[PDB]
RNA sequence: UGCGAAAGCAGUUGAAGACAAGUGCUUGUCGUUCGUUAUAAAUGGCCUCGUCAAACGGUGGAGAGAGUCGCUAGGUGAUCGUCAGAUCUGCCUAGUCUCUAUACAGCGUGUUUAAUUGACAUGGGUUGAUGCGUA
């Protein structure tokens, strides 16, 4: 019927010039979506280090549940969205330790990042056997 | 739950009458309406000396007294602030006995002195009840009489329970209805307890009944929330009202040591199910629906603290755990002074959290039944071993082995009754003591594998061992509830790589991620360094053991260069686990013409 | 017997940022029709009753709009200056206007040649013109000139009172229901003046801060007060006289505020809140006033206003823009020989004794592939599953439930590479996808142990396998990063 | 059951019956009725049969009867399994069954594990009885002696058709527990599916658990919520405790792992489903399906078991109480505290009763004799039974041979007071019990292998009248 | 088969008797026994009671579809070619940007936490089956 299916890894109730920072901060606190949306689309790694060096820490918590929505939505963009979750932990690392609650506040990145691992055994399975087949006719 | 120390209110007066401390309570008398969690203020009736008001918070200050005459007794005393004819008044209830001629009953109006007056009472004012909202003063006297007054002292309704000699009275109100009980003593141990309702008649009996076995000269009586507290010789009697049926006994065996006579005991309920009980100077917090004792405290500095009143807290309703109670102290020396001090209390959550391993109250394998179907003497023991002569195994093996009837040099399924602890603490007392230097008795080897081996011998286990390698090797595999730290300090200290990998599977298996990551964090840097190094020159868990590290080092405290020299080596173990995968995988894993000779 | 189960669609576990019942009310408001008007529409105002015409003031005039037709209806264009507010009275008859120059015009609604009463209220703008609520006669009117006089229909000569004590442009003016002698006055100052018109007056009961010049102050219900001023809006209660919640997610000063209640949406009340930062956001009273739906659109928004409670038809959005734009959101809402001879059908039967019901209720059509599944047609459900405009989800299914009943190498036995290509398709597709890539695992290995030869001979089957180990192993490359990422995320915690 | 029409050939079908047809006849003067036997071959531990008479105009079941089917741990005396084309799980070749046989008397005559202890349920508001058949519930009402209902809490291949061949080595979502809270209004049910054999995930089990809910007056349990891999994945769920009506009014329960993993759910009403409020780290490697959970009344504090170490764990930082540590002889079997006082721990060596308030051990037990490896971890758990208001009951069951052990068994019931000081009662029974649980109320019910549920517990108009009724 | 965790760790799958077929010999079988913890394949697949249209209430979504040579980051091809690059004003993938009946899937609206109505004579006969539409 119309029951809600869920997993037990949803902990949910538990420098340079060019950089958008001005504008991330706006977009982050308004909830503005394509405010946001233009500042994911730079893609130049000099820029996104630098905009989040500068962005408040208090507001790079809520980045990371915005990126990570966006993740788990679209699968094409875990790759480019990746970078700024990277640096995000890099340099708000030491915030992030002195924080009273992660799991709840992060729990869209737990539950986005275990689901793509737990593919990873399967995932070699299926190589093994594709590089098998696929080397048996390449050499005949 | 905790008790506070005690901070003093007041310096007593140096009277005759006060001068008995045992007897100092009885005349040191504390209003009810102005005591209780939210109020600020107490009013206090000192015997021969004065009615005075304080006010308890930021400092103790004295606000209000009125002067008695020295030779007068309070016997009952209370005040409440309410609205009389409409102005904002503080009534003042007390009355007092002359020499036991004359009984003067009293009632005092202070604007928030407005009125005075004063009646002759029948017979000793016992309790006395103000009522602002009709304007009445309810007074119980020894007789049997409640007398119903108006603030001018004019008698209103006069009711008789039909028995003298009353001796206690307390009050309390059941869903907005008002209602009072009282206790007079008959002969033969023998109690009339009657219960009341205040509502033609302003007097309403509800229940009447006699209770036998109650005894009044060595008992102190206190209520709470429908039940009534008895204590006597060591043992507090537990009595339900409406009916005062007994449900409990609970023996306290703190108080069967103290001689008759010379012990102050003082009692008084500060939460549901929980009291305050003083042995001279020492004060108790005791859970009485799980028999703990919550707290205890020694006041070194006074002989004695006797409790006269308590702020109670509806513990069920009200979310504060602190209140207060009330006190007189009674200092050392060869003039003792008298004060009246007052202890701040945690009563705590009331729950069994609380109470956990702090009971006042102080094994052999048993058959299943006592009598065709298919089968799936410790201290003669310690006695014998320990006779021996000093450094002998092959005796001390011997008695141990043959006598216990244990066939093997580990711990089996049939030596469960060899299980009882205090038989093993006393063999390995005397192992120690019996064996030193670099020989052990078999019989160590054999307790090491025991499931109940003692924890109080664990500590420093590793550390006695360190001279043979073979009880090593069966302490890390089995020995139970080894700690942590040691395990730690000897996986960083030692160089054998197989004990490393013994000592890494036995921490990960019996200890959380989170618990070895805080000791972690207390070994030295250069230890930490060491173990890395190891590294780059079941492995899993040695693994596993490694990410920990990493965790517990933090980012501050990591160093670049060998940060690359550890990044290569993971990386090429990476490498390696990939090709592994991928073996592992693998294990598990007609032509128009054609030229042919026959055969023939 | 029971009757067949049906196959239940694969639902996997719930992903963040899910559709909310209130958001898939307010998504329905699609129709979206942007007018263009000659200055910024500063005052947009509903009807009361039926049909529930809106009328919006803009530059030297106002204009109605039909509710259906969504067009112009009516034109008022006496006014010399500027207008100020179109505010319809309860009973919807008329319609008052305020003025740069200072005179209130009432009009008859859906008369604009006709003018009933003229008021010259002050000699400044008069910028709120508002009709009591409960009282029809009395109108009330605030100016630059910072007193809100309450004027009477009948008597326009004398204000009936006139309320002072305003150090600064008032604004805005809010009548509390259930409370026909309080008045709510909020002006610039950053104080919210409260008056009682049955004493004498003239002078606040009491005054709530706001730190922040206040644009506009509603009513939300009898006894809590809603007001948006500066970059926040806060509620307060008079009752208690303090702000029981504040909501600051507005980037640009808000401008606009309306409510609404008992309406048919999930929520029972909404609060619209204008941000001039060109956001209009939905906030729901019951549950803390929390954020649960928002639009944007071009340029600030000066005012926003919704259908009313009892609009009886397609319910309205309307956005006000500064720059002239208006934005209109719509929800949308034989012969007698033959009966005589056939004349039964209608009766149901109150009349009679015993009511006998046997009829089984229509059950849904069932789709192709449950069909064959039904049938045990394991190879041409498989077919059915890749066929042009399948979604996604009910792909998965088929190949779930064709695994559940233990029937992979029984689908895929009499294939060839022509019947082969649709399910390597999907597999190239589907391998991306985290719910799909374990089923895609299973069905390429069974391929693969069973067509080993085949796909020797044929070319087409081998780029497929090669653009196929082209994507699997980029998803190792991410399957891998998650790992790290989660690596370092065990770090920091 | 088909209806072949032999005049031409044809045929008319009644599908999706309860099980597979033993027999079928036509009882009636006129063919009115129809009688078959049902078997339910999906429960191997024992044969299921239902006897189902239906009306022939319109094919409806008339009358459809059978007793409690309770699916017990391992095969029961001489149960077989029927004939097939193949020989399956499920069903014996023509060749196999007299092997089948031979085997199954050696294995009940010289094996050593002879658990047939069966899980079953009690509703607390209506005092129905559940049986956690395979896939399905069976709702059987014991006062009355009949069975109410019979439904699906699982998906998979149940009713959608009848397995044949290789699809009958096909093994159905088994729902190894299920659970009530104390409320009543909410149903907690754990299931394990298990993947299809000769596949890439031919051995990755998954695991769901499921919240349902129901009004008094329905008939018919509704899912709710479902949690696909709760814990993470191909992690069992060992024990689950439904929470005491102290804490958030009986809404909430807990589920222990064999990784020693705690989840601790809850139903949140702005939410309106459940989710998991605490967690617990299984981070550890030590692994053990013998796992134990108990909850102080309060709901202060919790006791959990894993392996052979008892921990008390304060339910507000959901982490060991600041002893709290106990160590046990051998594995943790089953813990219970009978009252806020005593806890009862019983372990695979012995039995023993112990203070909270003293942290001493009052009374010890020895059950090595009797159990010693005959039941595998947590099935004395359903053996042992206690009372919140007397006392708990221990059930001991003993093979009977006289010069190699024999089929036949005997139960003996042993009631003890809290502590263990005394024995109220013993008594003995002549069969093996499967289950012993407490009713809310005193007595307690126990069930045996022969499906019986007992409990144990505290002139002329005379002439004239006569003839006109004859007539 | 035993133990265990689910991963796995150890250990098995024998002898006799009878029957059929082929040529005393060979193989295969067992509604035969003793002992040990111990491929399939007889063309053979699941009933009927009422359908269709339009709504409404929750639950999910990879959204269902069409544009925009508007941006961002990639991959890559035809021909020529002084290897720097040209014409195809190249193509494809992903994100972003614009739009629409949320357009997509699913459960229910016999009473439920919530949420429905309307149409049909549920028949018989004739023609077309080279049906009808589309390239």
């Amino acid at each position: 019927g119309n029951a809600r299916v869920t997993s037990g890894d949803n902990f949910k109730h538990v420098t340079t010039t060019g950089t958008v920072t001005v504008i991330l901060s706006q977009a982050l606190q308004s909830n503005d979506h394509s405010l946001l949306e233009t500042v994911l689309n730079n893609r130049d790694e000099r820029v996104i280090r630098d905009t989040i060096f500068r962005l408040k820490p208090a507001l790079a918590v809520i980045l990371l549940e915005r990126l990570a929505e966006r993740i788990a939505r679209q699968t094409h963009r875990q790759g480019p969205l990746n970078v700024w979750v990277k640096w995000c932990l890099i340099i708000h690392g030491g915030y992030l330790v002195s924080i009273p609650n992660l799991m709840s506040t992060l729990s869209s990145l737990h539950s986005t990042l275990k689901r793509r691992s737990d593919l990873l055994p399967r995932l070699l399975a299926l190589d093994a056997r594709l590089d098998c087949t696929i080397n048996k006719f390449k050499t005949l | 739950p905790s008790l506070s120390q005690p901070f003093r209110l007041a310096t007593l007066p140096k009277i005759a009458s006060l001068s008995n401390f045992s007897l100092q309570a009885d005349y040191v008398q504390v209003a009810d309406g102005t005591f209780n969690e939210s109020t600020n203020n107490i009013t206090l009736g000192i015997s021969g000396s004065s009615i005075s008001q304080y006010i308890i918070n930021p400092t103790p200050k004295l606000t209000f007294d009125y002067p008695i005459p020295s030779t007068n007794i309070i016997t009952a005393c209370n005040a409440e602030k309410g609205q009389a004819n409409k102005r904002n008044v503080e009534i003042w209830a007390f009355g007092l006995m002359v020499n036991k001629g004359n009984y003067t009953l009293n009632v005092i109006t202070k604007a928030l002195f407005l009125s005075q007056y004063k009646i002759k009472a029948k017979a000793k004012v016992m309790s006395i009840k103000i009522d602002t909202k009709n304007s009445l003063v309810i007074a119980i006297l020894q007789n049997g009489l409640i007398e119903i007054f108006d603030f001018k002292l004019t008698l209103l309704h006069s009711f008789d329970i039909s028995y003298d000699n009353l001796k206690y009275a307390k009050w309390f109100t059941e869903n907005g209805t008002e209602y009072v009980f009282v206790l007079c003593p008959l002969q033969d141990d023998k109690v009339c307890y009657k219960l009341l309702e205040l509502t033609s008649s302003p007097i309403k009996e509800l229940s009447s009944t006699i209770i036998e076995g109650f005894s009044f000269e060595n008992s102190k009586l206190c209520y709470q929330f429908g039940k009534l507290y008895k204590l006597n010789q060591g043992k507090i009697y537990i009595y339900s009202l409406p009916h005062c049926q007994l449900q409990q006994v609970i023996e306290f065996p703190m108080v069967d040591k103290l001689s008759p006579g010379d012990d102050l005991i003082s009692f008084q309920p500060v939460s549901v199910n929980r009291v305050l009980l003083t042995v001279n100077n020492v004060i108790y917090l005791l859970d009485l629906l799980h028999c703990s004792t919550l707290s205890q405290r020694e006041l070194t500095h006074v002989k004695t603290f006797q409790l006269l009143k308590s702020a109670v807290i509806n513990s069920e309703k009200s979310h504060n755990s602190k209140t207060i109670a009330i006190g007189i102290s009674t200092k050392n020396g060869p003039n003792p002074t008298s004060s009246l001090e007052i202890i701040n209390i945690d009563v705590g959550t009331n729950t069994l959290k609380d109470s956990l391993g702090k009971s006042f109250q102080v094994v052999i394998l048993k058959p299943l039944f006592d009598d065709r179907v298919k089968c799936n003497h410790c201290n003669e023991v310690i006695e014998k071993l320990s006779a021996l002569q000093d450094n002998d195994i092959t005796s001390f093996d011997d008695i141990f082995f043959k006598e216990l009837k244990i066939k093997e040099e580990h711990y089996t399924e049939k030596d469960r009754y060899i299980s009882d602890p205090g038989f093993l603490n006393k063999v390995l007392d005397l192992i120690f003591g019996k064996f030193s230097g670099n020989d052990y008795p078999k019989t160590l080897t054999f307790l090491l594998t025991h499931p109940l081996f003692p924890l109080s011998r664990t500590r420093n286990l590793l550390s006695l061992l360190r001279d043979q390698p073979r009880l090593f090797k069966q302490a890390i595999v089995t020995c139970p509830n080894l700690p942590l730290n040691e395990l730690l300090e000897e996986l960083f200290s030692i160089r054998n790589r197989e004990l490393l990998l013994d000592i890494s599977f036995r921490i990960l298996q019996d200890f959380t991620r989170d618990s070895i990551k805080q000791e972690m964090k207390k070994l030295s840097k250069l230890d930490v360094q060491n173990f890395i190094e190891f590294i780059t020159s079941q492995s899993t868990q040695l693994f596993q053991l490694l990410s920990l590290v990493l965790d517990s080092i933090g980012l501050f405290s990591l160093e670049g260069a060998l940060l690359e020299n550890l990044t290569l080596y993971i990386d090429k173990q990476v490498e390696i686990a990939e090709r592994n995968t991928e073996l592992w995988n693998l294990i598990d894993t007609l032509p128009t013409y054609t030229m042919e000779y026959l055969d023939i | 017997s029971t009757a067949r189960p049906r196959i239940i669609t694969s639902k996997a576990p719930l992903l963040p940022q899910q559709t909310t019942p209130e958001q898939r009310y307010w998504r329905q408001y699609t129709s979206a029709q942007l007018v263009k008007e000659h200055n910024s529409v500063t005052h947009i105002s509903f009807n009361p009753q039926h049909p529930h015409d809106f009328a919006v003031t803009s530059s030297t005039r106002v204009q109605i709009f039909s509710s259906r037709t969504r067009q112009v209806i009516k034109t008022f264009s006496r006014f010399k200056d500027v207008v100020y507010s179109a505010s319809f009275r309860s009973d919807g008859k008329l319609l008052c206007a305020g003025d740069a120059t200072g005179l209130v015009s009432v009009y008859d609604s859906y008369n604009p040649r006709t003018i009933l009463l003229s008021i010259n209220a002050s000699t400044h703008p008069t910028h709120v013109t508002k009709f009591h609520t409960q009282d029809n006669k009395i109108l009330a009117t605030a100016s630059d000139d910072r007193v809100t006089r309450l004027w009477d229909i009948s008597n326009a000569y004398e204000p009936q009172l006139e309320l002072t004590g305003a150090t600064d442009y008032v604004r805005t003016l809010s009548f509390i229901p259930a409370a026909p002698h309080l008045v709510a006055t909020g002006s610039y100052d950053g104080l919210i003046r409260l008056y009682d018109t049955r004493s004498s007056g003239s002078t606040p009961i009491y005054s709530l801060n706001h730190d922040q010049p206040v644009e506009n102050v509603i009513a939300v219900s009898p006894t809590q007060i809603v007001s948006c001023g500066g970059n926040n809006f806060k509620v307060w209660d008079l009752t208690s006289n303090k702000k029981l919640y504040e909501r600051g997610n507005f980037n640009k000063a808000v401008t606009c505020l309306d409510y609404v209640e008992n309406f048919d949406s999930p929520m029972q009340s909404a609060l619209i809140a204008s941000s001039l930062d060109g956001h209009v956001k939905v906030f729901d009273p019951l549950d803390n006033f929390q954020v649960k739906f928002g639009w944007k659109f071009s340029g600030p928004v000066l005012s926003c206003a919704v259908s009313p409670s009892t609009a009886q038809g397609n319910r309205h959005l309307v956005a006000g823009l500064s720059s002239g734009l208006l934005a209109i959101r719509t929800k949308k809402k034989k012969s007698n020989n033959f009966q005589r001879m056939m004349r039964g059908s209608e009766y149901q039967g109150d009349q009679e004794h015993i009511i006998h019901n046997d009829k089984v209720r229509s059950q849904r059509r069932m789709r192709a592939f449950e069909r064959n599944i039904n049938q045990f047609k394991w190879s041409e459900a498989l077919d059915n599953a890749f066929v042009p405009g399948m979604a996604k989800e009910l792909t998965l299914t088929v190949l779930q439930e064709l695994r559940k009943r233990g029937k992979v190498r029984v689908a895929l036995y009499g294939r060839d590479e022509s019947t082969l290509e649709p399910l390597l398709n999907w597999c190239l597709k589907g391998i991306e996808d985290v719910r799909s890539a374990s089923i895609v695992a299973d069905w390429v290995a069974v391929v693969l142990e069973l067509y080993g030869n085949t796909l020797e001979s044929s070319p087409v089957l081998q780029e497929l396998m090669i653009d196929l180990k082209t994507k699997v192993r980029h998803e190792i490359h991410k399957s891998k990063e998650a790992q790290r990422i989660e690596g370092m995320l065990q770090l920091l915690t | 059951m088909s209806l072949w029409q032999l005049e031409t050939n044809s045929q008319q079908f009644l599908p999706r019956l309860n099980g597979i047809i033993i027999d079928c006849q036509v009882l009636g003067p006129q063919g009115n009725y129809y009688s078959l036997i049902l078997q339910m071959t999906e429960n191997n531990s024992n044969s299921d049969y239902q006897f189902l008479l239906l009306n022939a105009s319109d094919l409806t079941s008339k009358l459809s009867i059978n007793g409690p089917l309770p699916v017990f741990n391992s095969t029961i005396k001489h149960i077989q399994q029927p004939i097939s084309a193949m020989n399956t799980k499920n069903s014996n070749s023509i060749t196999s069954l007299n092997h089948s046989k031979k085997k199954q008397s050696r294995k009940l005559i010289k094996s050593r594990r002879q658990d047939f202890t069966t899980n079953v349920e009690i509703n607390p508001i209506n005092k129905n009885l559940y049986f956690p058949h395979i896939s399905a519930v069976q709702i059987f009402d014991f006062y009355k002696n009949e069975q109410v209902n019979y439904q699906y809490l699982t998906s998979g291949v149940n009713n959608s058709m009848g397995k044949v061949r290789f699809e009958l080595n096909l093994q159905d979502p088994i729902i190894t527990d299920l659970k009530f809270t104390k409320d009543g209004q909410w149903m907690i049910t754990y299931e394990i599916e298990y993947p299809p054999n000769d596949l890439l995930s031919s051995k990755d089990l998954t695991h769901i658990l499921k919240f349902w809910t129901k009004n008094d007056n329905e008939t018919n349990w509704n899912l709710k919520t479902k949690v696909i891999n709760p814990h993470g994945i191909s992690v069992p769920i060992t024990k689950i405790l439904p929470s005491p009506r102290s804490v958030n009014n009986s809404q909430g329960c807990l589920t222990a792992d064999n990784n020693g993993g705690l989840k601790f759910w809850s139903f949140d009403s702005h939410e309106s489903n459940w989710c998991l409020k605490k967690i617990s780290l299984p981070n550890f490697n030590h692994f053990s399906n013998s796992v134990s959970l108990a909850w102080s009344q309060d709901g202060s504090l919790i006791f959990h078991g894993f392996d052979d170490k008892l921990q008390i764990l304060d339910f507000d930082t959901f982490k060991k109480f600041e002893v709290s540590e106990f160590t046990l002889d051998s594995e943790i079997q089953t813990v219970k505290l009978i009252n806020d006082t005593n806890l009862i721990v019983a372990t695979r060596t012995t039995l023993n009763a112990i203070n909270l308030l003293r942290g001493q051990v009052i009374n010890s037990f020895d059950l090595y004799p009797f159990v010693n490896g005959v039941y595998k971890n947590g099935h004395m758990d359903r053996l042992i039974t206690c009372d919140e208001r007397t006392g708990n009951i221990a059930l001991v069951i003993n093979q009977q041979l006289t010069d190699v052990p024999t089929i036949n068994y005997k139960s003996r019931i042993i009631i003890f007071d809290s502590d263990l000081s005394t024995k109220l009662g013993n008594f003995t029974h002549h069969e093996y019990i499967s289950w012993i649980g407490w009713n809310y109320d005193t007595d307690f019910i126990f069930l045996d292998i022969e499906s019986t549920l007992g409990v144990v517990g505290t002139s002329n108009s005379d002439i004239f009248a006569e003839q006109l009724h004859k007539l």
